[PDB]
């Protein structure tokens, strides 16, 4: 019973991190993706700052 | 006759043994049921431990 409860445990604990690795990089592309419009005005915050 | 009270004398011990012997075959049977029962009772308590870490391991890794 342990035996066919041990494995079934392990195909689920592998289901689970699979789905995980998804939403993490398509999350990872949703952190740059809003970066990289918003870009020029980090610089212009930045360089306005070291100038003075 | 002497040989009428003999007679009721055995019979009377080999039942008295037959129905002892009834009631340690059927209380051997009682707590063996009650055995096995409480071996896949303790059975179901070690799986749901073992999925409950489990589910919460891989959670916290991902």
């Amino acid at each position: 019973l342990e035996a066919q409860y041990r494995e079934r445990e392990r195909a689920e604990t592998e289901a689970l991190l699979a789905r995980y690795r998804e939403r993490a990089e398509a999350e990872a592309k949703a952190v740059r993706e809003k970066a990289m419009a918003r870009l020029d005005e980090a610089v212009a915050l930045v360089l306005k700052e070291v100038l003075p | 006759k002497l040989e009428a009270i003999l007679s009721q004398e055995v019979e009377a011990e080999i039942q008295a043994l037959l129905q002892e012997a009834e009631a340690k075959a059927e209380a051997v049977k009682r707590e063996a049921e009650e055995k096995a029962k409480a071996l896949l009772q303790a059975r179901e308590r070690a799986l749901e431990a073992q999925y409950r870490a489990a589910l919460r391991r891989a959670e916290s890794a991902g």
